[PDB]
């Protein structure tokens, strides 16, 4: 069964992912800022 | 036609620009040209009072 | 700057001393603050060194 | 994206019609101030 | 090319990789809070601490700021390098920084700012890599100490050098330097395109709008004698008095009249460019205190038109949009302040655009005439078209007594028109 | 009454303007701090008059 959200986290601390970040800063949108 | 410029010499190079059309015992110049140096020998404007030539000999 | 200063520190003074009707308001110091203020500015922003 | 196809964007058009920024001096009847057209003979 | 110069280029690519020790001490000891020796000792995660309070209370100035903690003051952020990452990636890095330095722009003088930039400074290198985001938000607190700090920590790009001598210098860039900087049209091109994404984000405050308008105004001061490069500036700089002007911000748009002013002044233009500057003035006018500038630079253009037709009317466009935005009360009010600037070259042209379109308003060319005294040459034309006026609209009590205003003045004039016209 | 009339007309209806030089807006920078946009508005018509 796929991972529960609550694991997500712990398993974005303990590996130290940065896909959610590098994402985000994809998604940036300046006008979105201001 | 009537005149609407006024300029007076100066040995020491001064030259006092007055416009007639604006009278008084005193009356203020418009500007006061200093460029030259020296006595102004010769005063003249060109024909329709657009440029004025001042020369020192 | 000394030289400036005091060359309209005289100015001030001579009129403080030898006015006869004279203001308490400091009306001539005040101009004459000015043009200091704007000499020093001047002579200032200049800089020696090639830019 | 793109295509063409009183409004704000009036000046900025009428910069990229023309060239030449400064009225001819031939059409005005008074002289520019400070730069003299003079020529010798 | 020799093999020194081909390796110096390889070395300015390669600046913050951080290769070895010594390296990985010059990075890390540049900073904007401490000193070298005691910078060299910290660690990411101190540094990072005190950037994610500072945020915070950025946070509380302006709600604006809790967004970067999502992206570049995270937790993750710690573990994240630029050399690592791929070309598209660092792209959007270079966004999401570029667009923080714009939010900063305006509270470089509270404490947590300055906080907050030592994170990006010490973790991405901007100092390095985004020099000139950097330099350009920073631009007018240049007698500011904070300024003197982003020099000694940065290396100058090619289109600062103005400034080379004023690193690691007691005293900060003097105001007469910062002349130079904008001189060169180059910069222009870059400070404009800076300009353009703060309208686009409606980022600018009032400080910035003065220090880019005193240094555009200057700028055309430096090059008043020389004609060609006036030219040049006109591209530029009117172009950037358009885009000021869509701003809804009124101290954006006042900025725009300050600038247009002084070029009319300065340089004198066709008719084509000043009307045309009229539309896009009156088009997003309403704010009251944008307004009275406005009124100004519109009898300020007109002045300096020195060609046929100087007087002629207004195009029936311009005038219907002017009285929109300018009743007659007004202009009336604006007539009779006695400080009033010289306006009467638009008054003629305002004056005979009523006779042509706006024959209720008749009454109204009485009382300007009175308020404002007229070239004679302007005279002569009012008079010229109130003639046809009489020949072509039917005679009424207003018409004829303008006529009668110009019969008790300057009687003679009226003959010598008549006589030509009839 | 002539057309040139009607010119010399002209010249004698234009009048003085102060022209910009380099050093007319070097102030400026002195006192441009906590100045509202209008107030400066203003002083650059000062000197321009």
């Amino acid at each position: 069964p796929p991972p529960d959200e609550e694991e997500q986290l712990l398993a974005k601390f303990v590996f130290g992912d940065t896909t959610d970040l590098q994402e985000n800063l994809a998604k940036f949108n300046a006008d979105f800022i201001f | 036609k009537q005149n609407r410029w006024l300029a007076v010499g100066s040995e020491s190079g001064f030259v006092n620009l007055y416009d007639r059309n604006n009278t008084s015992s005193t009356p203020t110049p418009v500007a006061a040209l200093d460029q030259l140096t020296t006595t102004i020998s010769n005063l003249q404007f060109s024909p329709d009072g657009q440029i004025l030539c001042m020369a020192s000999r | 700057i000394a030289r400036v200063l005091a060359a309209k520190a005289a100015v001030s003074l001579r009129y403080d001393a030898l006015a006869e009707d004279r203001d308490d308001s400091g009306d001539i110091g005040l101009e004459s603050r000015a043009k200091v203020e704007n000499r020093l500015s001047q002579l200032e922003g200049r800089d020696l060194r090639t830019t | 994206d793109e295509s063409d196809s009183g409004d704000i964007n009036a000046l900025t058009k009428i910069l990229s019609t023309t060239y030449n920024y400064k009225d001819t001096l031939s059409n005005s009847k008074l002289l520019p101030p400070k730069k003299l057209d003079i020529v010798r003979l | 090319s020799s093999l020194s110069d081909q390796l110096a280029q390889v070395a300015s690519n390669n600046a913050t990789v951080a290769l070895d020790r010594k390296r990985r001490q010059k990075l890390h000891s540049a900073s904007l809070i401490y000193n070298s020796k005691t910078a060299a000792t910290q660690d990411y995660d101190f540094i990072f601490e005190n950037a994610s309070k500072a945020l915070e209370e950025l946070s509380q100035i302006e709600p604006k700021f809790a967004i970067f903690s999502r992206t570049l003051f995270s937790e993750s952020s710690i573990s994240l390098d630029r050399n690592v990452q791929t070309k598209e990636e660092i792209k959007d890095l270079d966004n999401a920084i570029n667009a923080y330095l714009l939010l900063a722009s305006s509270k470089w003088y509270l404490a947590p700012t300055l906080h907050a930039t030592e994170w990006l400074v010490r973790r991405f290198q901007i100092h390095v890599k985004n020099t000139e985001m950097l330099l350009l938000s920073t631009l007018n607190y240049y007698q500011t100490p904070v300024f003197k700090r982003i020099l000694s920590i940065i290396k100058l790009p090619p289109l600062f050098n103005c400034l080379s001598n004023f690193v690691r210098s007691e005293k900060p860039p003097t105001a007469l330097t910062m002349i130079k900087l904008f001189n060169d049209m180059d910069f222009l091109k870059l400070y404009t395109s800076y300009l353009d994404q703060c309208i686009k984000h409606n980022a600018t405050y009032t400080n910035q709008l003065l220090f880019t308008t005193c240094c555009f105004i200057n700028v055309v001061a430096f090059n008043s004698n020389n004609d060609e490069k006036l030219n040049q500036l006109v591209p530029i700089l009117l172009e950037i008095s358009a885009k000021l002007l869509a701003s809804k911000s009124k101290d954006c748009q006042i900025a725009a009249h300050t600038i247009l002013v002084v070029f009319a002044t300065a340089l004198p233009l066709k008719k084509t460019i000043i009307l045309a500057a009229m539309e896009t003035i009156l088009s997003n006018l309403d704010a009251k205190e944008a307004k009275h500038s406005a009124l100004l630079t519109i009898c300020k253009l007109f002045q300096t038109l020195k060609g046929q037709g100087n007087v002629d009317q207004l195009p029936s466009k311009i005038f219907k949009l002017f009285d929109s935005k300018f009743d007659t009360v007004s202009i009336l009010t604006f007539l009779d302040k006695e400080d009033k600037p010289v306006c009467d070259k638009f008054i003629t042209s305002y004056t005979r655009s009523i006779a042509r379109y706006d024959r209720s308003k008749l009454n109204i060319i009485l009382s300007l005439l009175k308020k404002i005294r007229l070239e004679r040459y302007e005279v002569r034309l009012i008079i010229t078209d109130l003639i046809y006026l009489s020949e072509i609209l039917e005679d009424k009590s207003q018409l004829v007594e303008l006529f009668e205003y110009f019969i008790s003045i300057n009687e003679d004039l009226v003959l010598k028109c008549l006589k030509s016209l009839g | 009454e002539d057309e040139e009339d009607i010119a010399l007309e002209f010249i004698n209806g234009e009048k003085k303007d102060k022209l910009v030089n380099m050093n007319s807006f070097t102030s400026m920078f002195d006192n441009i701090q906590n100045v509202q946009m209008d107030t400066f508005f203003d002083r650059v018509m000062k000197v321009l008059t």
